[PDB]
């Protein structure tokens, strides 16, 4: 009914590229960002579900290992 | 292990696409702090006084995060209460100058509270 | 399993609005159809030739889709095979009237293969 | 770069949607919807994206007691 649609299918994809890091081999935080996944497709305003996302996002951003952000801002660059 | 790294690659592309037309604040500020390598360390809290650990590369992005106590980060105030080094040794906030910033062990850690 | 479904009725709410908001006329064509009972029978294939298999509830579904032995749907032309009732007796392209209509054993299922 | 990126996205979900309505207890089928959510986010222009979004769609609505979509459809017009 607004772009709350596009916030809640982010997070679908967000926990589903932490799976495919292999972050449920924690069961103390894999738990934490299915619990977020769970808040965000619940929340009610934006306000919250935003908040939630950057939680959510961070999870991600913490993992240096992970993902390279200037390397996909390359592969992005590239072709435009 | 390559039929599935390109699954993965075009996933991600993806995923920060989506989140690149989202255009929000507090989002565009925790990507665009990683991109420089500021990082944080855990789970970005929401509750208050919930503690934060944020990683600053150089004294460049220092500035633009820290002014005083206050550092300002994901579209919310914070209030610093540890800064350490690379070698766990606790800086002082008055030692963090543009005078003695080629002095310290860069980067640095700032444990810091929710307003 | 409360709580469980309150989160797959999010999901499926969302997953609908974006479809909604892609405006596929495919799209749009098979999810308009699955609304009026028109479901298909296994996964809608896209080589030449192969087998789908559709319901039909009502005749004023058949005849909204169906043209001669030409079958419209997932905006694609498919060459009917087979059209059988709810007794898995075959029925015949001819007996599909608007006279007839009432006298056979609604829904039917159309085999057809893609073009 | 374009609307791309908002099927690749529902593909996310749709999969994630079937998994579930636990979908996955069929190694068959289960193997038949990651392929196609493989190939949608593989996919290089919009026409190959939609036509494998159809045949993934078809899997969720050959499901009769899954999703009655007529319910979703009430749950949206009492709110718009």
């Amino acid at each position: 009914a607004s772009k709350m649609s596009d916030v809640k299918c982010t997070s679908v994809v967000l926990l589903s590229v932490l799976q495919q890091l292999r972050v449920e081999s924690s069961s103390k935080l894999w738990a934490q960002c299915v619990q977020l996944h769970n808040d965000i497709l619940l929340a009610k305003d934006t306000t919250e579900a935003f908040e939630k996302m950057v939680s959510l996002l961070s999870v991600l951003l913490s993992m240096q290992g992970a993902v390279d952000i200037n390397k996909l801002c390359e592969e992005m660059l590239d072709n435009r | 292990e390559d039929k599935r790294a390109k699954v993965t690659s075009a996933m991600q592309t993806m995923l920060f696409t989506m989140l690149r037309k989202l255009d929000n604040d507090a989002l565009n500020n925790i990507i665009n702090n990683a991109r420089d390598g500021c990082v944080p360390l855990n789970i970005i809290p929401l509750t208050t006084a919930a503690k934060l650990m944020v990683v600053i590369p150089d004294y460049n992005t220092y500035k633009n995060t820290c002014d005083g106590t206050t550092f300002t980060y994901a579209s919310a105030l914070w209030e610093i209460q540890q800064v350490v080094d690379a070698d766990s040794k606790i800086v002082q906030l008055s030692e963090i100058s543009m005078d003695n910033s080629p002095n310290l062990a860069w980067p640095l850690i700032v444990t810091a509270l929710r307003a």
